[PDB]
């Protein structure tokens, strides 16, 4: 009888057609590696995200179970790195280092203990 | 930079300290040392995060309400795909399960 404090949703990705790199840059993602033989190997990942442009004003929406009292919270996601094929800003296809989203954690955003 | 309500440690795993890890099927196969690439080999290594054990979220989840829940963070898993091979001898890519994230549970009393 436990719960969640943010609400994920895991799946395939099959649409990653960028990614940021250890470095912090921008390289594109190929679609197919090609693999020695006959059919080329297709690239993909399997990631967790958060299931959280809303009305103004509103918004307010934090973690389920912080004390809003003391806490401004915010569900982001958080990254692991894997190695794909990829395409840097001049062109150099390789093997690189990857942030991919493998799951929707809590964020403290401010405040304490009835400040 | 940034707060989580758990606190976490991250490291790159190389294949010698993940030998066999367990693949999306249930099954149990043995990681490989290398990746072959046109033009070489890539060593393959894994980036796991797990819950630190030398932290200060142990005890509970950071900024929960004490007064409605309890909480824990624990450690959970993510698939990472990998040159595997399995029990029949097989070479082939396949999704191993690895610690990818400490994420945080409420739970009452």
């Amino acid at each position: 009888g436990e719960l969640a404090v943010c609400d994920a949703v895991s799946g395939w990705v099959t649409d990653r057609r960028t990614a940021v790199d250890l470095r912090g840059r921008e390289v594109e993602v190929l679609g197919e590696v090609p693999a020695a033989g006959g059919s080329p190997l297709r690239q993909y990942f399997f990631e967790t995200r958060c299931k959280a442009e809303g009305g103004p004003g509103a918004g307010g929406g934090g973690c389920r179970g912080v004390d809003r009292r003391h806490w401004v919270s915010e569900c982001k996601a958080k990254q692991s790195y894997v190695r794909a094929l990829t395409a840097d800003a001049q062109g150099r296809v390789g093997w690189r280092w990857i942030r991919i989203d493998t799951a929707c954690v809590c964020t403290l955003l401010s405040r304490t203990g009835r400040a | 930079g940034e707060l989580s309500v758990c606190d976490s440690i991250s490291e790159w795993v190389t294949a010698a300290d993940k030998k066999t890890a367990v693949d999306m099927s249930g099954g149990t196969v043995t990681v490989l040392e290398k990746v072959p690439v046109s033009k070489g080999q890539l060593k393959q290594y894994f980036y796991e995060t797990k819950c630190n054990p030398m932290g200060y979220t142990k005890e509970g989840c950071r900024g929960i309400d004490k007064r409605h829940w309890n909480s824990q963070c624990r450690t959970t898993q993510s698939y990472v795909r990998a040159l595997t091979m399995d029990s029949k001898k097989r070479i082939g890519w396949r999704f191993i399960r690895i610690d990818t994230s400490c994420v945080c549970t409420l739970t009452i009393k």
